[PDB]
DNA sequence: TTGAGAGCGGCCCGGAGCCAGCAGGGAGCTGGGAGC
DNA sequence: GCTCCCAGCTCCCTGCTGGCTCCGAGTGGGTTCCGCCGCTCTCAA
């Protein structure tokens, strides 16, 4: 059986270089000099060189002495292990989109109207334009009036309007992208999101309860952590025995009168102590701000760390000496 | 030969039983190269499009069958040399399976991936 | 070398990475080594 | 020199023939004063052109910017040429001022000479701290050779045999057994091409072992298939092996005699004469060499140095064209010339390796201090940075004797100059009369001895080579004579009437050992 | 509508330990045959 | 004719020669220097 080498060649033409070589085989597999190679192989997630099905480094080196994108593989191939065939041979596997190009790169889009073409769909998206003044970009809303009192390249409609190479707006833009250029899976827009236009996270440390099962009302320590289903390793109160239980069945439940954290929210970065444990809403009063926060237990966190006092930018402490006006 | 070998990229998709990959041209000029008598391929498009799957992971040069272990683990051993492809994500319809089974040739899928 | 041992792990790619990780700590610990070249920046300067 | 470069498909294949210097002027074209530009903190640059002969159809392009060369002041193509004073003084400039600088962005800059080892010379000096009892080393180079110099050393090992150290091989190969691959397998003309006066008993007992070890190898192909053995890339089998053993003895194997199945011979015939003198050196009849000789120094200025650099660069440039013009014939569009060169490659290339003064493109580690700033202090001090020489040799070392004072200093560099820190010996500053040779051509020299009577080594008979004195031009062996006296007397008197001798190429006859050699360099 | 430009996005010797390779004693192992 | 002192063997072990890291007195002052290539859309002709 023939054995495979790894051959370089440049980063994002492995296709091309595999179509040019076999294409040469073609042009020369009746000539005196033909490719004494069985195969070739270009993965679609390996990028930096191929591989040669091959019995000698010789008919490889006599494969790949053609286009000058396999120079520096030309200098020296490499061998394939005998047990990684099969790891080659693998293979693993009104809405939302991202745009790939342009200067809105990486930015939420809304698909609000599909054509039946399957060629391009209209999407409502916040303009990163500067309204012809910098250029001879942060989002932010549009300013038609703005845009207008500007002038240059613009086409006043009442709320709808074209500007700067037939890009429509209307109240946002309504423009239309490519179906090829837009992502339409695996966008998953947030609540910030959702006005301009489930999760588990357990730690160690943390203590949870069971709220049901035969098992119900036991608090135990979090010991690991998975993906859906955790079965953790909780060390319950009078029990060392150590059980299982997922995070659908665990509920973050705190004992009363202890520093508690607030991972995400608008009390995000918040250290306190409880004040009553209701079933969903528990109240507290933070350490730095003597303050009534009412938190859900999924948000409750613990820690021996307090609160700094310090914004999230590092500028400005707490009880602090700004100016409001000069 | 090169009547099996793509001219181009575009348009690329992969048969449904001996996995060729071969454009939309060829497929309108020549069809199958490989169960043509078996599948009539000739002479539509609609047909066509049921019978190949434009969804296809890696392709595979085998042009040696005879000695080839690849060919022998996607047991193409027995089909003539071209572009064929590892995995082929689709099915025959029913009516084509039966009347395949009827005339005795028994549909194997092409899918070799591994589903999660 | 993270998300490819979490999708990919095809082996070849996370040795040969893992390799130049390796190389890297490696000139993080000294940049000259008897074994191996330096490390080089576009500014011209070895690095320190 | 620098080949066609010539890529398929159509074939086409472009050339470089013609120089189209031009004076210094920048863009609205028009000439800048040198005053001015180091006010504006510009570059004393001239522009350069070449034309293109391409043949995909043979295209013929005149007048093609390359880029921009630095010119130092008062030289033949400088605005400062044949201007007297009241032209100078009207053009604000210094009459006085001595000149022979660049300005590089307004700074202003002064090459510092650096010196060398002699070229294509045999050279002898005592080893004995190493396992040899001797070692004869030749940097063998060719005016104008593309690739660096090469050294070839022959060395006697101390314990009594002879072994050789060669480029691009990792083993001591034998002398007798680098015969027999060149094709002498005879002992009796290696014994010949190894002597030249036969009756030599004390060489017999001094040469009797290394062929006494090497006669066990008879066949010219064994003899290449094991140069091919232990080498950078030795072949599998004998096929290839004897390829790489054949390059290996074209290429590597004393280029400045020549590269050629005729130059083969005189490759021999000049290994037999460094073979010569290495036993020569061992019986003490013939004195060591020292290498603090600055009669065995050369002293490079900043035309080969210069030189040097721009050639490599332009390969570096010939490079770019190259997989500019194969890139565009793997798009199946035609190259376009004028985006396939680099005025950027070549001028800013230039610039930055002058104005730095490491001797690199842009990273290189690399020579410093080959160009410095010019100390306008006085006018004393500046004719002594102008007039200063470099010796390379390590500084901030206990090595006393190239730091020493040499008895090869009368009228060369006047003693009493000296820097006073940490390298005292290393600088040097020129004397009065003291001149450095431009370097000629020795072609109409050898047309002169040809016309004359001094035949070549591959014609002459071999056993009547013992009277008759050795010939060498430039190093490399050219015939013999058998009376050098009144020709000797010729060449004084040609050279004193420069009618084809020049005065300043030099001959030297070693009367002691019959031998004199020409020196054009 | 197409073509190039602006800007975002990605790619010269010193000593001295010091290991490794090799070379000579050395007792165990089992034959050799002396002894019973 | 089988132990046992002995001979040859056979591993056994301490005892000699090579590539190799690491060092190489005190301040001022001036000069040079820190991407390149790729790539997609904007305005101009």
């Amino acid at each position: 059986d023939p054995n495979l080498w790894t051959v370089k060649c440049k980063i994002g033409e492995e296709r091309a270089t595999a179509i040019s070589l076999m294409r040469k085989f073609i042009a020369y597999q009746f000539t005196d000099t033909p490719l004494q190679i069985k195969s070739v192989v270009a993965p679609e997630h390996v990028k930096g060189y191929i591989y040669v099905e091959a019995y000698k480094q010789t008919h490889v080196k006599q494969a790949i002495e053609g286009v000058g994108n396999l120079r520096l593989g030309y200098w020296n191939q490499q061998m394939v292990p005998i047990k990684e065939m099969t790891d080659v041979l693998k293979v693993v596997k009104k809405s939302w989109v991202r745009l790939k190009r342009g200067i809105y790169k990486d930015d939420i889009a809304q698909v609000d109207y599909v054509e039946p073409s399957q060629n391009t769909i209209s999407l409502k998206m916040i303009p990163r334009i500067d309204y012809d003044r910098i250029k001879a970009p942060p989002q932010r809303l549009f300013d038609a009036e703005k845009i207008r009192s500007l002038g240059g390249d613009v086409a006043s409609d009442g709320d709808f309007l074209i500007f700067e190479g037939n890009r429509y707006s209307r109240k946002f833009l309504f423009k239309s992208f490519a179906m090829s250029a837009v992502i339409t899976e695996g966008v998953k827009p947030t609540l910030s999101e959702l006005e301009k236009f489930r999760e588990h996270n357990f730690q160690p440390g943390d203590n949870v309860e069971v709220c049901e099962g035969e098992l119900i009302n036991l608090q135990g320590k979090i010991l690991s952590v998975d993906g859906n289903k955790i079965t953790i390793m909780p060390k319950h109160e009078d029990l060392k025995d150590m059980l299982e239980f997922p995070a659908q069945e665990l509920r973050k439940y705190f004992k009363m009168g202890d520093h508690v954290k607030v991972i995400a929210g608008r009390f995000e970065g918040d250290t306190g102590l409880i004040v009553r444990v209701e079933e969903n809403f528990v109240i507290l009063f933070s350490d730095l701000t003597m303050h009534e926060l009412k938190v859900l237990p999924r948000d409750l966190q613990l820690c021996s760390e307090t609160a700094s006092g310090v914004d999230v930018g590092g500028q400005h402490e707490w009880g602090e000496l700004v100016q409001l006006d000069p | 030969a090169l009547e099996t070998v793509p001219k181009d990229l575009r348009h690329l998709r992969a048969c449904l039983l001996c996995s060729l990959v071969k454009t939309i041209d060829q497929f309108e000029y020549d069809g199958c190269d490989n169960c043509d008598a078996y599948l009539q391929m000739k002479g539509n498009r609609e047909m066509v499009y049921d019978c190949t799957s434009s969804s296809f992971d890696g392709i595979i040069a085998m042009m040696s069958p005879e000695d080839s272990w690849v060919s022998k683990w996607q047991r193409v051993s027995n089909f003539k040399p071209g572009v064929y492809a590892v995995s082929v994500t689709g099915r025959l319809p029913q009516g084509i399976v039966r009347e395949l089974k009827s005339r005795g040739v028994a549909y194997k899928s092409r899918d070799t991936a591994i589903k999660t | 070398l993270r998300r490819n041992e979490q999708n990919g792990a095809a082996a070849h790619v996370i040795a040969e990475d893992v390799k130049l990780l390796q190389f890297h700590v490696a000139t993080m610990v000294d940049n000259e080594l008897p074994g191996l070249p330096r490390a080089m920046q576009k500014s011209g300067r070895p690095l320190k | 020199d620098a080949p066609p470069i010539d890529l398929q498909p159509p074939r086409y294949l472009l050339k470089f023939e013609q120089i189209y210097l031009s004076k210094p002027t920048h863009w609205a074209p028009s000439p800048m004063m040198p005053n001015e530009a180091r006010l504006r903190n510009l570059t004393y640059s001239a522009p350069l052109y070449v034309d293109i002969t391409k043949t995909v159809l043979q295209t013929q392009h005149q007048k093609t910017f390359i880029g921009k060369i630095p010119i130092m002041l008062r030289s033949t193509y400088c605005l400062l040429n044949g201007l007297t004073d009241r032209d100078l003084c009207e053009l604000n400039e210094c009459p006085l001022d001595p000149g022979g600088y660049f300005i590089i962005n307004g700074s202003e800059k002064v090459l510092i000479a650096q010196e060398k080892m002699a070229t294509n010379t045999v050279y002898v000096f005592a080893k004995k701290d190493s396992k040899y009892a001797y070692t004869g080393e030749c940097r063998s180079c060719l005016e104008n050779s593309s690739r660096p110099t090469s050294t070839i050393w022959v060395s006697m090992l101390a314990r009594q045999r002879i072994v050789a150290t060669l480029p691009y091989i990792k083993q001591e190969v034998p002398i007798i057994i680098v015969f027999r691959a060149l094709g002498f397998v005879s002992d009796r003309d290696i014994l010949e091409h190894i002597i030249y006066d036969f009756e030599d008993p004390e060489m017999m007992e001094m040469v009797k072992p290394s062929l006494d070890e090497a006669f066990v190898i008879q066949e010219q192909n064994v003899a290449l298939n094991f140069i091919g053995s232990r080498g950078a890339k030795p072949g599998v089998t004998k096929e290839k092996r004897i390829k790489y053993a054949k390059e290996v003895l074209q290429k590597e194997m004393l280029p400045h005699v020549g590269v050629s199945d005729f130059c083969e011979t005189k490759k021999a015939y000049f290994l037999g004469y460094m073979v010569h003198r290495l036993l020569l050196a061992a019986l003490g009849r013939r004195e060591l060499d020292d290498r603090d000789h600055y009669g065995n120094k050369r002293l490079d200025l900043a035309g080969p140095l210069l030189a040097f650099l721009f050639r490599g660069m332009f390969k570096n440039l010939l490079k770019e064209v190259r997989i500019y013009a194969q890139k565009f014939i793997d798009r199946g569009k035609d190259f376009n010339l004028e985006l396939a060169i680099k005025t950027r490659i070549i001028s800013d290339g230039l610039k930055y390796s002058l104005a730095t003064g490491n001797w690199g493109d842009q990273k290189k580690q690399a020579r410093a201090g080959v160009s410095q700033v010019l100390n306008r202090l006085t006018f004393a001090s500046t004719l002594s940075h102008l007039r200063r020489l470099n010796s390379p040799i390590g500084r901030d070392g206990k090595l006393a004797k190239p730091r020493q004072l040499h008895n090869t200093l009368w009228g060369m560099v006047c003693p009493a100059e000296t820097p006073e820190g940490h390298a005292v010996g290393l600088v040097k500053n020129l004397a009065l009369m003291a001149y450095i040779s431009v370097g000629s051509q020795p072609s109409p020299i050898l047309e002169f001895l040809e016309e004359w009577s001094m035949e070549n080594l591959e014609e002459i008979s071999p056993a009547a080579i013992a009277d008759a004195t050795k010939i060498f031009v430039n190093g490399c062996w050219v015939g013999i004579h058998k009376d050098p006296e009144q020709l000797m007397n010729t060449l004084r008197k040609l050279r004193r009437q420069m009618d084809i001798i020049v005065s300043e190429v030099s001959m030297i006859r070693d009367i002691r050992e019959r031998e004199i050699r020409i020196y054009t360099d």
